[PDB]
């Protein structure tokens, strides 16, 4: 089982949702971020303002999803959450052991 | 029994009012909607009647076409680099007398006699905007845009006031530079996190096929634009401005309008009419 | 076992410092601050200085000798019919494009790298000054305040900006008016309810004897300065300047200063030193 | 006896004050007014614009003097509340013909 | 010479200063204050509610006046500040001995 | 006619009024005033401070009266208004020409 | 039934009276008899805390002569008093400077806020509150009087629900301390803070129609009543001084002025809130 | 020329320290040296009340051990120190509140208020400002340490421009008074203010590189170099409780803690608005 | 000497006072408590005792019995299914004039000749709540909270005004919903993130033995309660009673209290008094 962390800039969320839901997830977590990665030695447009090495207001976005889904779901993501400017954020794959309902108890 | 039943048809904007409702609107006020009498007067008629309704309209400002005037009158040949003006110490001396000093405070001085209250400004009241050398080489004191503050006149649009801003920019320095107008309504729109960023041109918008009129896009998100500029779809000048929007776009706003502001009331055909003036650049 | 003792000095400073406390002060910046570098940077400095330690500054500024060179520029003549300049329509233009454009803007643009906050305006600006054709008949475009309204700029100066304002107003119809720097202070001023109304002039102040540079009245009221005038002591362009503080004191003002800003830090000096530069009239 | 009525200059009110105290006067009142004396068709200036018709605010000044007083009373008032621009204010004499004090009682018939 | 003082509907006084300016009259003064009179026990309306004995929002108007004016000035006020509900106000007429305009120092 | 004028302290605003209705008065208007009429050399005392020549706050109570009336209702003022101590304020009287209400016109002069 | 205590029904029945005064200040006089009690002392600002609670505001005015008169006698200093002030020289000055805001003052700051209020403690030269003159009284060394009030200080915090605990002792403009009479400052801040009510606790029932009698208690007495009795003698003692107070007070604007029976548990609440009688009222009128 | 004094020329040379720290926050520990003595107290008054007046909050902390000791030796109780704090049982406590509290807080507080400040004084007891436990070290009676810090008090007043003058003396949960070390409160309320500067006054000129070079004077270290110095025994006496004050402060939050050379006319302005070295400045590394 | 100590019990309300102070709390008026006078009467001085002394109270109401009076006045017949109440068109339409027209108006009626300051409302007024046709099929318009929306409310409740809400909302269509009361209290406390939601009752609490009226449990948390149900000892209709405490503490609420409303001054009794009128649910 895997964890996907979605960084991506703040107005996309609503985009990114809907496609994941479109294509069938059930359990999102988003937080509050700020970020950044620069080139190459390259400049991010955040706000009418140019910023270098400065954190930029981004937002974290988790999702836990089985192994077979990976690659098409980051194919998801990154399709709705593009605009092809710097500083659109980037993607984290991790492994997850155990998923645990509180509600209920249904163990992954 | 009677006779302008202009109700009927006020009512009728009732639910395009609701929809943009409290919301600010970025619009670049230029050249055809700029020299033409009939179309200047009723632009300040639409702003005007965009801020009284409670949007939080602001205009953004160049004129290139009014600067040619004056530095013909010191002596001085006009020149263009592709797009950007070449201008010298000399010659920006006149940008910003022209801008700043003398078209600024016409558009100011028309929304106030017009019944709305016209605060204008340039980049460099209260770090407004501040510049830096445009990457492009060689092109003498032209600007890009390094930072947006609007501390200043957040304050003034809370209080109803109408921001009319010049595209001229001071450096770190103190040197003035001329920044396209454009780009300033781009960014004044991202700082603000605009609804709407509306870009005023002599074109009936962006047409599917140039050949063959009317085939305007209503609308494209990014990806689609991007694509056009590949495919030579969109050219000319059109390509700095299709870029902008995404530039723009990309920051936070919902929405960028490149309409035609050839045809009078330009503004509210947009805002209030399903009617098709432009290309609308979202987004998506 | 240390060096500079800018401190001692700096201790002295606090009754003034809290003399003036959160109190409003109208300089107008003209001429000879104006035209040398190394007194026009100093006054920048002394705005900015005043601004930071918690004081209210408002410069209102002019530019006679300015406008002059760009007239001269498009082929005009410099035409003054006793104090005011003769403009017309094609003059109007440029002292509008001059006071506004260039000459505003460099004083702001000063003001923001020495580490204020300038908001540069004009009369013109959400109807900040509103101008009448001055009673002289026949010298053109010549204007004066007709009104001055604030809720434009208390906003600002509460935020601890810097209005930095032209001389430069418009009618009720949009026509540019060229009014006198000075009256503009005054009534800036006035309507600021302003403690202090400075005068920066090339002049040691007022003197009770001409021929004598040692006579420096040093504080006067109205009757005492009304009288004289009548005596002939006060003459020339101190004249006006003289009516300007009268007619300004009497809207409220508490003090109005005529100091020689031909001096390093003439302002300073006046603020917070007992050093004579110029003659204080009161409504006392 | 006499009732004074001094319309001034909202800042003059401390030199006028100050003189009239020092010219020995015990009693005082002041209220905020606003007023207008049109000038011929001219304008009065008020916080750096011009009006012609409408009302400006000014101070009502009330004092009650014996007689004797009122001349030179006048006098002092008028010199320490004079600008000599336009709106300097107006003064108004009434007679009177009681002043009791409340702690007291002391009438004066 | 006559002192005027009439006490009037907040909302009139535009309406009566006009009417005096018209009648030809030179200098007036407004305070605010606050008033009752009613009746032979009644009650008066403001701010859409009753009042029997409490003060209301009003405005004292002072002009001077020369006795021959007095009969016609008081002719012209009344007409324009009357609404013929309870609480129009009160008009008083007293004697002036001298008037002193400061600015120059004319006495009448 | 006179004109009664009472510069009151502003608590005691509603004692007055009812003592002069009680007396039966009809036309009454306060209004809002600055004062001092003090006794060198003392002060008075107001919010807790002692002031000397500076303006304090008060109302002015402005009634007219029919001639006859003046002595008593004087009476029936001091009587309420007073605390006796420093500051409770001076009355004055003037005389009244003429009185017209507004709403019917009723002119009132004698004799 | 089905249950016990209520309490609920007695606590109902404090709603005229919770309605009555809320949202007012309570200028309250703690000293001597709720003072030197602990049964009454601990009383006073569970009172205190209460008002607090409810929402009204109250405001803890404080001396302490025999608190002073400890301290003194342990620097080897004597105790003497004026007919009314206490004779202070600049080295008994310096002991009651020291016992009011040092010692007193924290211990009712301390308690109020151990009861669960938030109290913070103040004398008249905290940013100006009190400023002092020399009183009338001549030879009586640094005994002060109340040249002004400034409440700008104060008024901030009592919005705020905190509770003030003002000690009588002020410095005049040059910084010299001056130990001036409790009452008078309660009665002063009172006014300043233009308080509904000025409450003085006090080691008697209040005022007696006849001093022989002690059921003789008048409920109210208005300014010119009060007036008289010091003229007829039967207000008479350290009474005098205390009446004088709240006819400067309630002069001033104060809507009623209280002198309370300190000397029994919970006097301020059966003040407040029940008709009970344990001190003379003074209106004014 | 044609005048005499500028002055102004100097002044507008503290422009840009002036916008440096315009608008901070400044809490200075005013002790012993600067204490004492009268040119150097006067000095220091007239500084805080210029920082106050520019635009900075000032915020004064104080002790006194000095100031304690005289009135000791006057109630026939006699001073003695456990290697650093002072041994303070239930009759020398009762003391220390009334000299710091009373005596000391108010000649601070009534000093500004003459040179044109607003001083409001205070002791941690005053809204649970600050709020006390025992201290750690056994034995050495109602010795406390800060348990808590809470500002809801103060930064009201701080922002309408007055001058908090806070004792360093504090009540536990119960209400019994606790003898904190001053220079603790100080960093404690600077962390709690997230103040930029700690100022301790101090009667040494700095951190020396070495004891006996009076001009080995360093001008900046950070955390691990002043760790280390208490290692290498560099940093002795009692300068070790008060860089482990700087430390504990600047860890918390605080952006600079500056030592001072309080022995010097206005070491204040020399400190803020000058580049002259009057003391080490550590900061956050 | 004297008499009443209504004195010394005030002081021991002190610690519930300072327990309770500045907290919200939602209590739901109904049946035994608003039908009999001398109970009625009591909840009013409860609720504005609780708010004169700093706390924030809400009443939520229905009303069954109330309108069961009019429905046979126009000649209907009560009709309920399993707890709810059959609703079609025609009865609706009295449900809504009862609820928010006569009962309503007479709480708040009460209260504020009470001397309490009380605003009356229904689901519909400012969104406050809106309704979704309930889950249960077929019993008409019977109605299911489908959103809470407080930015109505609050700014009242700040104001020291006291809530009196019906338990009547519209859908997005504008029809009318008969909405259980007891949730309705439960969302409108969920949405206003009370301290205590309290459910005045015909009952003695939760009692674990039926049988014996002395079991009454004092304190329980989800757990227990959902147990049980499971055991049937919570059966008739404590069970939405009891589901509706769970689902609205599990939303934030701190404290569910189902008391005896059928005792004078219930609420004081819950509130300032160790004495057992119910059941505690914490979320605990
Ligand atoms: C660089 C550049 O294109 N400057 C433009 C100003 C922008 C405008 O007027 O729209 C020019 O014509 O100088
Ligand atoms: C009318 C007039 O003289 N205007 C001035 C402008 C302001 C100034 O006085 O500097 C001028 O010289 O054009
Ligand atoms: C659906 C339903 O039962 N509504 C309730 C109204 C509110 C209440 O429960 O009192 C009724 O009895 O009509």
């Amino acid at each position: 089982m895997k964890k996907i962390e979605a960084i991506i800039r703040p107005f996309k969320l609503d985009e990114v949702k809907i496609a994941l839901v479109n294509a069938g997830i059930v359990g999102m977590t988003v937080s509050e971020v700020r970020g950044f990665g620069r080139q190459k030695g390259q400049t991010e447009r955040y706000r009418g303002s140019e910023y270098t090495v400065e954190f930029l207001q981004k937002l974290k976005l988790e999702i836990v999803v089985e192994d077979a889904q990976v690659d098409t779901v980051i194919d998801k993501i990154v399709a709705a959450a593009r605009t092809g400017e710097i500083g659109d954020g980037k993607i984290f794959v991790s492994p997850v052991d155990q998923t645990i309902r509180i509600r209920t108890g249904e163990k992954n | 029994a009677g006779a302008a039943d202009r109700v009927r048809i006020l009512s009728e904007a009732l639910p395009y009012l609701q929809q943009f409702a409290g919301r600010t609107v970025v619009v670049k006020y230029g050249g055809a909607a700029m020299k033409q009498e009939e179309l200047k007067e009723a632009v300040m008629r639409d702003i005007v009647f965009l801020a009284c309704v409670g949007m939080r309209p602001v205009v953004v400002h160049g004129g290139g076409p009014e600067i040619n005037a004056w530095l013909g009158r010191v002596g001085i040949e006009p020149q263009f680099h592709n797009g950007l003006r070449v201008t010298d110490a000399d010659t920006m001396e006149v940008v910003e007398m022209v801008l700043v000093g003398r078209v600024n405070k016409d558009i100011v001085s028309r929304i106030n006699t017009t019944g709305g209250r016209a605060v204008g400004f340039c980049g460099t009241d209260g770090r407004l905007v501040l510049a830096r050398p445009h990457d492009q080489e060689g092109i003498g004191f032209v600007g890009e845009v390094n930072s947006v503050n609007s501390e200043v006149i957040e304050p003034l649009l809370e209080r109803g006031y109408i921001p009319v801003i010049s595209s001229v920019a001071a450096d770190e320095n103190g040197q003035s530079f001329n920044i396209n107008a454009d780009t300033v309504a781009g960014e004044i729109a991202a700082a603000l996190n605009a609804e709407k960023l509306i870009l005023l041109t002599d074109t009936r918008g962006i047409l599917e096929d140039p050949k063959r009129p009317e085939s305007l896009i209503p609308r494209l998100n990014i990806p689609q634009s991007r694509e056009l500029i590949a495919q030579g779809i969109v050219g000319g000048g059109m390509i700095p401005k299709v870029d902008c929007c995404i530039r723009s776009l990309a920051q936070g706003v919902r929405a960028a309008h490149i309409i035609d502001g050839r045809i009078p009331h330009a503004l509210l055909l947009e805002i209030f009419t399903d009617a098709g003036i432009g290309t609308m650049i979202v987004g998506s």
